[PDB]
RNA sequence: GCUGAAAGCAUCUAAGCACGAAACUUGCCCCGAGAUGAGUUCUCCCUGACCCUUUAAGGGUCCUGAAGGAACGUUGAAGAC
RNA sequence: GCCAGGCUGUCUCCACCCGAGACUCAGUGAAAUUGAACUCGCUGUGAAGAUGCAGUGUACCCGCGGCAAGCUCAUCACAUCCUGGGGCUGAAGUAGGUCCCAAGGGUAUGGCUGUUCGCCAUUUAAAGUGGUACGCGAGCUGGGUUUGUCCCUAUCUGCCGUGGGCGCUGGAGAACUGAGGGGGGCUGCUCCUAGUACGAGA
RNA sequence: GUGAAGAGGGAAACAACCCAGACCGCCAGCUAAGGUCCCAAAGUCAUGGUUAAGUGGGAAACGCGGAAGAU
């Protein structure tokens, strides 16, 4: 229903009972804690800033420590935005599970593709450039399997990023 | 010009108010308001409505005539109302009506639904006949035109939606 | 599979022995052709009264692919070579009533309902 | 295309006054505040002293060295550097 | 001197690997050229394509990596070949003929030429007309013509990616709205409607 | 007549288009061509008319049309 940030773990084919095994990419989506709520009155638009995971005590800067303390959430390795669906805002310190995607059947996956080395002139312009490590959103991906008690998501096809790469899954607005 | 020189008789039960250039007419059906062009002057003229072109406007006469015609139509509407009848010629052309939406099927793979503006009542004495009642001629005419545009009168059989007082022409291939 | 100037085998009693691809259809400016695809082939060698004479131009369909084709269950059924059977634009029913070798189960198309009957070996 | 003349007819318009082509733009997604117009939100740190001058977007001296970064090591599905 | 056959990434399409360069580290280090350079695009003029003249727009300062504009690669107008809509039609419908608009997108493979062009076969929706010195030789084979090393540090302008310094007004760590820019927007077949409306029938 | 061998102002730039022949200097004024909405210094100046199309701000012959012009 709303976008959730997770981590890519792997991709395989889930053998169906009818021998139609489908390519499934595996995303671990821990309970994302809503760190802050961006509203029209203060931030000028409706959205929620959320985190997830854990940060080492040395890795947490004191400004970040205070930000998390105000948010009342465990220090997560990264922070991300999520635009609301103009339905309703969330409360500070709220943890979002994966049940929201349990009844969507269509999601879009945004992530950074695996980095590639020096892309010469022929590879880029056919100056030189680079490919990979770019935030792109592949759309029209249908969720295959959802396991809330295991925080496991299987999504059809392939998604940018290698094992352990952070990514986002949002409702399939485009059809 | 000629049409303008014709005060329109307002029957009993119709109230006319001239607020500057605005004309507000009330009757049995309901309220109506209409901002009149400044090129013509309209006075109460109890039991009538006299129009006088304003000096300094070359288009005064035609403007006054059009305003007189519109006020006459509004008076006739509010006092008794306007009725329009539409027939659906062709096999399988249904005119189901429910709520404030008219649903039609004129050979399309999907139903064609038209919304009814407020103050317009649709009735179906017969499934293939649809009657619209409205206080304003413009609204009833617009809804009827929207219904007719869904299926143009086919000029080989005269099918589709047609008006009761409208003649529909039809033709056939000459030789081949 | 098929590419430009591909060498195809023969799996019918039409008399063809060596059939060579000339053009690829089923898509404008297409590159290759698949098992369930229509291909353009001509004949190189014919029996004394072979149904196909050198330089013939008529359609055909590949029944077996050397590269192999996939299945929904992951099966990658593959054959020792490329086998193709000739087809005609009109009277699609091929002359050959016998097909050498087994055939896969992807021939359930609308026009391939009459070929599944043949090829007793699966 | 609903009423409709001027110009007792008529008419896409003069008054009231409606739809609509893949043609154009949003809508699909990516970069983007070096956007000098330099933007918005959250959080954290500094709460000393003295002297002089051309006496104010002033200067100098002793102490202090907060958060953060960089400095170096392991290095990476990050990289020519 | 000719023919038939087998024979490899020459190619459809190229994918990875092995050794030396290409990049950095510590040291050696010369060049052609050089009047001086705070060395932008477009429109117009100019001994005639202007980094320097009139008008206008953009761009923080300085580094590292080269395709090279100074057959491959593209760009711009419609004065439209198609995708095409809309008027007229000697338009019953498909299919068409003329005209107005539309450049968003596409606009081939072989045999003779060195060939632009030109002729024939095979397909598509078309295999378009022109400007860029038929655009492109300090990019590439010289095939004819017209000096067969196809010469002249890619020195410097322009070009993308990524960096060092600096300001957003005390400093710093994070999440972003967004002025604007970029990419592509193609298309065949079958099924229900339906062998239906329409159509004398076809 | 000009340049050649005459500067300078104007025509947006410009040597042959108009005005105008620089002894040097001074932070004064008046004129020639050209301008007096601004860029850029001057009247958003007075009166009598054309203009509804940006024709002005490019175009002949011909019955306002003719009219199609350069990233």
């Amino acid at each position: 229903m709303i976008g959730l940030v997770g981590k890519k773990v792997g991709m395989t084919r889930i053998f169906t009972e009818d021998g139609v095994s489908i390519p499934v990419t595996v995303i671990e989506v821990e309970a994302n804690r809503v760190t802050q709520v961006k509203d029209l009155a203060n931030d000028g638009y409706r959205a929620i800033q959320v985190t997830t995971g854990a940060k080492k005590a040395n890795r947490v800067t004191k400004p970040e420590a205070g930000h998390f303390a105000k948010a009342g959430v465990e220090a997560g390795r990264g922070l991300w935005e999520f635009r609301l669906a103009e339905g309703e805002e969330f409360t500070v310190g709220q943890s979002i599970s994966v049940e929201l995607f349990a009844d969507v059947k269509k999601v879009d996956v945004t992530g950074t593709s695996k980095g590639k080395g020096f892309a010469g002139t022929v590879k880029r312009w056919n100056m030189a450039g680079q490919m990979g490590n770019e935030r792109v959103t592949v759309q029209s991906l249908d969720v295959v399997r959802v396991d809330a008690e295991r925080n496991l998501l299987l999504v059809k096809g392939a998604v940018p990023g290698a094992t352990g790469s952070d990514l986002i899954v949002k409702p399939a607005v485009k059809a | 010009s000629r049409v303008a020189k014709a005060p329109v008789v307002v029957p009993a039960g119709v109230d006319v108010k001239i607020n500057g250039q605005v004309i507000t007419i009330k009757g049995k059906n309901g309220e109506l308001t209409r901002t009149l062009n400044d090129a013509v002057e309209v006075k109460h003229a109890d039991n009538t409505l006299t129009f006088g072109p304003r000096d300094g406007y070359a288009d005064g006469w035609a403007q006054a005539g059009t305003a007189r015609a519109l006020l006459n139509s509004m008076v006739i509407g509010v006092t008794e109302g306007f009725t329009k009848k539409l027939q659906l010629v062709g096999v399988g052309y249904r005119a189901a009506v429910k709520g404030n939406v008219i649903n039609l099927s004129l050979g399309f793979s999907h139903p064609v639904d038209h919304q009814l503006p407020a103050g317009i009542t649709a009735e179906c004495p017969t499934q293939t006949e649809i009657v619209l009642k409205g206080a304003d001629k413009q609204v009833i005419g617009q809804v009827a035109a929207d219904l007719r545009a869904y299926r143009r009168p086919e000029p080989y059989k005269g099918k589709g939606v047609r008006y009761a007082d409208e003649v529909v022409r039809t033709k056939e291939a000459k030789k081949k | 599979m098929i590419q430009e100037q591909t060498m195809l085998n023969v799996a019918d009693n039409s008399g063809a022995r060596r059939v060579m691809c000339i053009k690829v259809l089923g898509g404008s400016h297409r590159r290759y052709a698949g098992v369930g695809d229509i291909i353009k082939i001509t004949i190189k060698e014919a029996i004394p009264r072979g149904k196909v004479k050198k330089g013939d131009v008529l359609k055909a369909v590949v029944v077996r692919t050397k590269k192999g084709v996939r299945r929904p269950d992951g099966s990658v059924i593959r054959f020792d070579g490329n086998a193709c059977v000739l087809l005609n634009n009109n009277s699609e029913q091929p002359i050959g009533t016998r097909i050498f070798g087994p055939v896969t189960r992807e021939l359930r198309s609308e026009k391939f309902m009459k070929i599944i009957s043949l090829a007793p070996e699966v």
